[PDB]
C-alpha cells in the first residue's frame, strides 16, 4: 500500500496550499485512494478500475499514457514545459485537473469526494506517517554512509598493497 | 468556414475541451502548414478520406502536448465559379507564358 502526499494551488483560493493524498495499493492501474485537506477538514473519494478505464476510453486516448499523465498530474511530479490546474468546488462536492496550454484548456480527469466526519485522524495519520517516513530515511541514509566510509577505508589500504606488489 | 461553426464542431469532435475558436484555427494552421509546404516531415499527423453522399470528409488527428487533437473537414463539391478561378484560368495563363 503506497502513499504519495502533493501540494495543489486550488484556483480559488490561490493564497493556500492544499494537501493531496493518494494511495495505491500495487499499482496505479488498480484504483486509488484520494483524501485533500487544509489543516482543518478533509474530504476523501474512492477511484475503481472501471472508472479510470471508462475515462480513459472516453477520451479516446491509448492507456498507456493516461496513467503516465495521472501520474505526473497528481502525484506533482511533471517537468516544466507542462502545467496542471485543480479546482475544487465546495457544495458540489467535485474535484476536477486539467492540463492549462495556452488559453487552450484540456480535462484531464474529474472526480467526486465526500466530507469526512473525523479531519482530526486524517490530519494525525499524515503526520505521523510523515514522520515515520523521515525516521526511515535518516536511519538508511546512515547506514549508507557507514557502508561508504567502509568501501573508502578498503579501497586505500588496497591502493597501498598493490603499490607493494607491483615493488615485489 | 468562419469562427462561429469553429467552436461548435471543436465541441463536437474533441469534448471536454475549453479553448477558444483562435487558439484552435491557430493550432489547426501550426499542424498544417509544416506538411503542406513540404513532405517527408514527420509530424504525427494521421489523415484519413471519406465520402458519404456528394461529400469529403477529411478526418486528421494529431498530438498536442500529448494529448488527441481531431478534426474534420466537411469539404462540398465546389461549384463552377471556384473550380475555374482555381484551376482554369490560371492554367491557361501558364500556358500562354509558357509558349511566349
Amino acid at each position: 500500500m503506497e502513499r504519495k502526499i502533493s501540494r495543489i494551488h486550488l484556483v480559488s483560493e490561490p493564497s493556500i496550499t492544499h494537501f493531496l493524498q493518494v494511495s495505491w495499493e500495487k499499482t496505479l492501474e488498480s484504483g486509488f485512494v484520494i483524501t485533500l485537506t487544509d489543516g482543518h477538514s478533509a474530504w476523501t473519494g474512492t477511484v475503481s478500475e472501471s472508472e479510470i478505464s471508462q475515462e480513459a476510453d472516453d477520451m479516446a486516448m491509448e492507456k498507456g499514457k493516461y496513467v503516465g499523465e495521472l501520474r505526473k498530474a497528481l502525484l506533482s511530479g511533471a517537468g516544466p514545459a507542462d502545467v496542471y490546474t485543480f479546482n475544487f468546488s465546495k457544495e458540489s462536492c467535485y474535484f476536477f485537473f486539467e492540463k492549462n496550454l495556452k488559453d487552450v484548456s484540456f480535462r484531464l480527469g474529474s472526480f467526486n469526494l465526500e466530507k469526512v466526519e473525523n479531519p482530526a485522524e486524517v490530519i494525525r495519520e499524515l503526520i505521523c506517517y510523515c514522520l515515520d517516513t523521515i525516521a526511515e530515511n535518516q536511519a538508511k541514509n546512515e547506514h549508507l554512509q557507514k557502508e561508504n566510509e567502509r568501501l573508502l577505508r578498503d579501497w586505500n589500504d588496497v591502493q597501498g598493497r598493490f603499490e607493494k606488489c607491483v615493488s615485489a | 468556414v468562419d469562427t462561429s461553426v469553429v467552436s461548435q464542431r471543436a465541441k463536437e469532435l474533441n469534448k471536454r475541451l475549453t479553448a477558444p475558436p483562435a487558439a484552435f484555427l491557430c493550432h489547426l494552421d501550426n499542424l498544417l502548414r509544416p506538411l503542406l509546404k513540404d513532405a517527408a516531415h514527420p509530424s504525427e499527423a494521421t489523415f484519413s478520406c471519406d465520402c458519404v453522399a456528394d461529400a469529403l470528409i477529411l478526418r486528421v488527428r494529431s498530438e498536442l502536448s500529448g494529448l488527441p487533437f481531431y478534426w474534420n473537414f466537411h469539404c462540398m463539391l465546389a461549384s463552377p465559379s471556384l473550380v475555374s478561378q482555381h484551376l482554369i484560368r490560371p492554367l491557361m495563363g501558364m500556358s500562354l507564358a509558357l509558349q511566349c
